RNA sequence: UGAGUGCAGGGUUCUAGAUCUGAUACAAGUCGUAACAAGGCAGCUGUAGGAGAACCUGUAGCUGGAUCA
RNA sequence: CGCUAGUCAAGAACGAAUCCGAUGAUCAAGGACGUAGGCUGGAGGAUCGAAGACGAUUAGAGACCGUAGUAGUUCCAGCAGUAAACGAUGCCUACGCUGUUGUGGUUAUGAGCACGGCAGAAGAGAAAUCUAGUAGGGCUUUGGGGAGAGUACGCGCGCAA
RNA sequence: ACCAGGUUGAUUCUGCCUGACGUGGAUGCUAGUCUCAUAGAUUUAGCCAUGCAUGUGUAAGCGAAGCGAUUAGUGAAGCGGCGGAAGGCUCAGUAACGGGCGAGUAUUUAAUCUCUAGAACCGGACAACCUCAGGAAACAGAGGGGAAAACGGAGUAAGAGCAUGUGUUAGCAUGUGAUGAGAACAACAGUGCAGGAGAGUAAGAAGCCAUCCCAUCAGUUAGUAAGUAGGGUAAGGGCCUAUUUAGACGUAGACGGGUACGGGGGAUUAGGGUUUGAUUCCGGAGAGGGAGCCUGAGAGACGGCUACCAGGUCCAAGGACAGCAGCAGGCGCGAAAAUUACCGAAGCCUCCAAGAGGGCGGUAGUGAAGAGACGUGAAAACAAGUGUGUGUAAAAACCACAUGAGUAACUGGAGGUCAAGGCUGGUGCCAGCAUCCGCGGUAAUACCAGCUCCAGGAGUGUCUAUGAUGAUUGCUGCGAUUAAAAGGUCCGUAGUCGAAGAACAGUACUUGUUUGUAAUGUGGCUUAUCGAGAGCCGAAUAGAACGAGAAGAGUUCAGAG
């Protein structure tokens, strides 16, 4: 190919999305920006789709035009804007306030919170370096970065950001007996509080964890986030608490244990 | 050419065998079907059923048997073609009924469609003019029309079918 | 033009291979620049990503280190004495890194004669300094950088490199 | 036409002889074996004639239908 | 110095397994220069490309191995 | 960096050719009758001569022989 | 491979409280032997006898039969590489019923070990018969309806055939 | 998970031919209604008339002429900015960075995000405008004004590389320095543009593993294999060059030749298999054949430029133009494939945009390639028509109600295999039929016809490839005394295969956890009258990361032989 590609054929667009096969056969490619291509969603499918309140090209225009919608305290302008995982959402008109998390099946869904729960947001520490004229900073999994946070925050930490000041509130670290929610893999959008981590050179490390309806699962740190100051957790989870149960629990459920 | 859509007959080894002609003829004379087509297509629905109960039984884990063996049930039970008091919850009659499965006939599957339907409740004289009957929108179910014989009715049905008077 | 693609070369068993492709501009390649000494002549090259690179073409002067002191001057080169490479370069004066070539050596001779314990410490380039002999070599890439920087030899880099000179 | 060899070829019906003139065009159809193989009583023939002038022998032979003319 | 390495294949249709070799050049430091040797055992680690065929160098080496030169008892006993 | 084009060669695939020589099919033509019965000299395998043609003759072998003696 | 003496190397089997310790099975490529007839050079030449020549027999015999006759048939030094070179049954290694008769050693004289012949049985097989019973033991050669064809072209060996 | 007919006067075997059944193309005859898919791939990557497929403007870069004005304004020729490197078409070439799985460097990246973040003066032209005015056309001249966020210079911040300290390695210190810039505007209340550091997207180069036929192709290679040093590139590297070392690859098939877009997948199938993949998704290559190239963040671009070779077009003869393996369409070639149709609507992409563009895409028309559901009467009482409404971008079809009525089957067969007539008339080894076996010489259930039956049925016959039949290719699973088939005998390398006893180790081996699959397929549930269809769910192959078990395999030992 001569240059950069600029459209997406339907069959290719990310599970995560969940878009409809059979109608037409082009996506939305989304724009260069915070999250991976892979780890985001462009804001105009959760506009027509997700929450809906536009049905058409020349709504979801409109609606943008006017200068309604503000996402982590900015309003936007670009329809194919990346939106990803614990990302605020606004219009300021009505005072609607919403967070983006995923279904127990892995799609993406939009929850409602109140004006509290909108003022902060989660994300994981990924380098450390020092900058010209001697300026320590730190930088984050969605392009963040941060000039003189404190300097005892570790890589593979996670921090609370307040979105009205750009600064760090607080900081948690990989330990046994916190809480966990699950962004990759074959346990996507289960919660759960870590039994043990088993540590391993040069590759990545194994985490064990236990369900709160009691089920075991173990990934690798690179799948997780922490969510809490030990015990208990910041943001508020959808109306299921992430337990997902197999077919066979569904059944036993439905129609009562097999009895002798 | 390769495109949408199943394939839902099969056609028989041996076109001119003595036994299986004499059968057949028997069955669609019986219970007035357009042609053979119409029988091969039902014959091959039954194969489908009994390949299910087969391969649970054999099954080794017991995570599958238990789940798929009360799904296999309730939807025969539905259809109202296997009548039984299967319980639920008891591994053996599990076991007992998948084996009863395993020799039903076609003729049970036949019963369950509409023109046969309309003649065995006494609304029709004959299996003939039953099928006249649904040509020509005069049978009704629910309050609404249907035009097409094959229409397989659901256990409990019974109750909501009727016929109306000609146009003229 | 010039290319920097394997598409023409042979296989590790000796056996040929066929073509799949024309040529292709992100694998190019460009000719040599045969730095001459002379008055200065430098030249601006477009370059990938639309970045620019400095080509020298004739240059007069280096800038050249003194290791041991810590410090550095700014001088004329007069010509090669020598180049590992090969023999055709020094007779034709061209310029490259890791070439030895002769400079103006009395800003060195005013600098290290304020040391007492010169003559003791390096006997042999104190000679070389008396008898007009000053020697460098280049250590930056001219036809890349678009100028000439090195260091002075002292000790046992001299009693090694004179060996190649002398007839 | 397509290999610019000569061939022969049989005519299959009862009066179908009487079908074909000289410099008539033919389509010309296998006899059904594995191989190229002669059929029947026939020595050394390994095709027949399907088609004359574009139309159907067979509607020729039995009078169903009229050469183009 | 060239290395041999390996391994067998398994052919699905007759249930059996076929042998099977690769040859790879590898750099040799002066450091190991006496002490490695033809039928020796080699560790090597990957790196960038140092010539046309060359991608990794020698680590370390495990010697072919001796038990013991076996004991011979004293005429005395 | 090189398109095109001179002049010699090769490598492949097809095709022409006076004349010679195989094979196959020849309803039944001409000359004999070599094999199948001890087929009228028991047959057959190797090798070497000879001959209108099947074949005949020397030498060593075999029974699938007309002899389990 | 068949007369008698003398001489020179190596092998098989048997008896037994000898020594070494995995050195082994089968085999593309490569190498050595191979009746007879044939070929290159020397020695020799009794008997027999391709070719060639006659006498008979027959329609005709060029053949069969008889007379005669040459190359060959023998030896030394080599080339060649085929046979119904067949028990038409590959080589190691197993598990397997009885009676009888041989050959060579050894013997508690009761028998064994190696190499054979014969006659039944049981299984097997399309039968005839059985080197063919039982069997996912190992390794090599090899066939896939008649013909054309073990023929054409190319290649390797050979003095030629 | 299946058989049948055919060597003989009969029999039992070996063995092959033929029938019976899926699927991809071609074709004969016949054809009522509605719904879902798909169409010049096979032969010529052959040749092309015509029309269309790429352009974009705000309150907010510069604004000429014209119109008009108490020294206002307007409305815009050109310039600048951003795109034209995506998507669409095809499979020629390539046995290979062409393909699968991991990893993130030795690299460059306009837009976009987060943090941060800007005191600068001067000068000409180019295009349009104005006056002449050339050329058959295509296309151009003189002369004179005049702008920019366009362009070139000045200062000035900044600043590559080199050297030494200190912190791998950013950073900081010191010495030395080539180079060397910069956008604001509007208020409907915003939109831009300079520098850094990190992300994000896209390439370039790399690691491992798998890949077709011929031995009547056995030796191949000399930038070839390596080393030292340098040039070159965005970057590692024989990528290229100088002097030294002789390597590298082969019977476990090198080298040569023939052939091929590769996967996800498709067809058949009890199991083990055998065949195919131009063709909705991913990646690669091309634009008549070869080769060079400017511009750009990115092309060795062809709806850009330049030259040759093969072909064309227009001319006033001097010159000019052009490339349908885009969408319709034409000619050829063949046994082989649709309309020079509508589109401010759906899905997406492009711009300076409350708007403009798109043959990309959607909508219908055409055709018995494929796949669903139903008509052709009932015993009292039956499609297809028509009109309104709906439906859509506008439509047609579909569906609702209301009117008329009484229409609607063919293809192959009837001696055996193989379902169904020794019926009647012609013909007499003729004419014909017959996959195979076989019929006909005047008493033909087999030809040519009439009449009755049979089979499938809006469908049925034929030809051609392939899978099955087939244990006639044999791993599972065939044969070699006489049917086809054990080398004349030994030695022997590569190759395949190899005691008992006591111990040992973990790379194969098996298994856990975690990764690895959109579509298709598999197990399900829910809504279109029903059924294909549509929508949502669950699990999954090969391949890779980390642990575990030690029977078999492997390695060692000798108070074992
Ligand atoms: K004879
Ligand atoms: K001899
Ligand atoms: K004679
Ligand atoms: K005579
Ligand atoms: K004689
Ligand atoms: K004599
Ligand atoms: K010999
Ligand atoms: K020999
Ligand atoms: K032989
Ligand atoms: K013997
Ligand atoms: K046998
Ligand atoms: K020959
Ligand atoms: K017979
Ligand atoms: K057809
Ligand atoms: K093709
Ligand atoms: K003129
Ligand atoms: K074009
Ligand atoms: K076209
Ligand atoms: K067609
Ligand atoms: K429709
Ligand atoms: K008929
Ligand atoms: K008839
Ligand atoms: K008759
Ligand atoms: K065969
Ligand atoms: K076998
Ligand atoms: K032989
Ligand atoms: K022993
Ligand atoms: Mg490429
Ligand atoms: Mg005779
Ligand atoms: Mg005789
Ligand atoms: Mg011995
Ligand atoms: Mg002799
Ligand atoms: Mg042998
Ligand atoms: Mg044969
Ligand atoms: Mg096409
Ligand atoms: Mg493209
Ligand atoms: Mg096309
Ligand atoms: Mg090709
Ligand atoms: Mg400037
Ligand atoms: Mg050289
Ligand atoms: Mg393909
Ligand atoms: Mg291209
Ligand atoms: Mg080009
Ligand atoms: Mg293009
Ligand atoms: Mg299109
Ligand atoms: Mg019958
Ligand atoms: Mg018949
Ligand atoms: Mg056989
Ligand atoms: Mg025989
Ligand atoms: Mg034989
Ligand atoms: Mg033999
Ligand atoms: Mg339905
Ligand atoms: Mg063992």
């Amino acid at each position: 190919v001569r240059g950069p590609r600029k459209h997406l054929k339907r069959l290719n667009a990310p599970k995560s999305w969940s878009l409809d096969k059979n109608g037409g056969v082009f996506a939305p490619r989304t724009s260069t920006g915070p999250h991976s291509m892979q780890e985001s969603i462009p804001l105009c499918l959760l506009l027509t789709r997700i929450l809906k309140v536009a049905s058409n090209n020349k709504e979801i225009k409109h609606i943008m035009k006017n200068r309604l919608i503000t996402v982590n305290g900015n309003i936007r302008t670009d329809s194919r804007y990346p939106v990803g995982i614990m990302d605020v959402l606004s219009i300021k008109k009505t005072n609607e306030h919403y967070r983006l998390l995923y279904n127990i099946a892995g799609k993406f869904v939009l929850h409602k919170i109140t004006e509290e729960e909108a003022q902060y947001r989660i994300a994981k520490v990924t380098n450390k370096k020092v900058v010209k004229g001697n300026i320590p900073h730190t930088y984050t999994s969605c392009g963040g970065s941060f000039k003189y946070a404190d300097p005892s925050i570790s890589i593979g930490d996670s921090v609370k950001i307040d979105i009205k000041t750009s600064k760090i509130v607080e900081n948690s670290s990989l330990e046994v007996g916190k809480v966990v929610y699950l962004i990759k893999g074959k346990n996507i959008g289960c919660l759960g509080v870590i039994t043990g981590i088993e540590k391993r050179e040069g590759t990545h490390d194994i985490v064990n964890i236990v369900d709160k309806v009691g089920r075991n699962f173990s990934t690798i740190f690179s799948n997780i986030l922490v969510v809490g100051a030990d015990d208990n957790p910041w943001v508020t989870f959808t109306k299921d608490e992430g337990i997902k149960y197999s077919e066979y629990e569904q059944s036993i459920k439905e129609y009562g244990p097999m009895n002798e | 050419v390769k495109s949408k859509g199943i394939k839902k007959i099969v056609v028989p080894h041996r076109p001119f065998e003595r036994e299986r002609l004499v059968s057949e003829m028997y069955i669609v004379g019986k219970y007035g079907l357009r042609n053979k087509r119409e029988l091969w297509t039902i014959q091959k629905m039954c194969d489908s059923f009994k390949l299910r109960a087969k391969d649970l039984l054999i099954t080794p884990d017991e995570k599958e048997f238990t789940l798929s063996s009360r799904r296999l049930l309730k939807k025969l039970a539905e259809w109202g073609v296997f009548m039984e008091d299967v319980d639920y919850n008891n591994k053996q009659s599990l076991t007992n009924n998948l084996e009863k499965l395993l020799d039903l006939a076609p003729t049970s599957f036949l019963e369950r469609r509409l023109q046969h339907r309309i003649f065995d409740l006494g609304l029709a004289s004959s299996v003939h003019q039953a099928r006249a009957f649904i040509h020509a929108r005069r049978v009704k179910i629910n309050g609404s029309v249907v035009n097409k014989p094959g229409y397989l009715v659901k256990d409990g049905e019974d109750g909501f079918i009727e016929v109306v008077e000609s146009k003229r | 033009g010039i290319s920097r693609s394997n598409r023409h070369k042979r296989k590790e068993t000796g056996g040929k291979k066929g073509l799949h492709e024309k040529k292709r501009k992100n694998n190019c390649g460009r000719p040599p620049s045969n730095t001459r000494i002379g008055e200065r002549r430098v030249k601006q090259v477009r370059v990938r990503g639309g970045n620019i690179k400095h080509r020298a073409l004739r240059l007069d002067t280096g800038n050249i280190a003194c290791k041991t002191h810590n410090f550095t001057l700014n001088t004329s080169i007069q010509n090669v004495m020598y180049h590992p490479s090969n023999n055709e370069f020094m007779r034709t004066n061209i310029l490259t890194k890791s070439a030895v070539v002769k400079i103006n050596g009395q800003p060195f001779k005013h600098e290290l004669e304020k040391d007492q314990q010169f003559e003791s410490k390096d006997p042999v380039l104190f000679d070389n300094l008396r008898k007009g002999n000053c020697y460098a070599i280049i250590t930056s890439r001219p036809g890349q950088v678009g100028m000439a920087d090195g260091y002075l030899l002292q000790g046992e880099e001299l009693k090694f490199y004179m060996e190649k000179f002398k007839k | 036409v397509r290999l610019n060899k000569k061939v022969i070829a049989y005519v299959p019906h009862d009066g179908g002889l009487n079908q074909i003139e000289i410099n008539d065009e033919v389509i010309v159809e296998g006899l059904g074996k594995k191989g190229c193989r002669s059929k029947g009583d026939i020595p050394g023939v390994r095709f027949r004639v399907c088609k004359v002038q574009k139309v159907s022998l067979k509607a020729l032979v039995t009078k169903k239908k009229e050469r183009p003319a | 110095i060239v290395v041999v390495k390996r391994y067998l294949h398994y052919v699905k249709k007759y249930k059996r397994y076929e042998r099977r070799y690769k040859n790879v050049s590898v750099h040799l430091s002066p450091c190991f220069k006496g002490l490695v040797n033809v039928g020796d055992t080699v560790i090597c680690g990957e790196t960038r490309p140092l010539s046309k065929t060359k991608r990794f160098v020698v680590v370390g080496f495990e010697k072919k191995e001796i038990k013991e030169k076996k004991l011979k008892m004293l005429s005395e006993i």
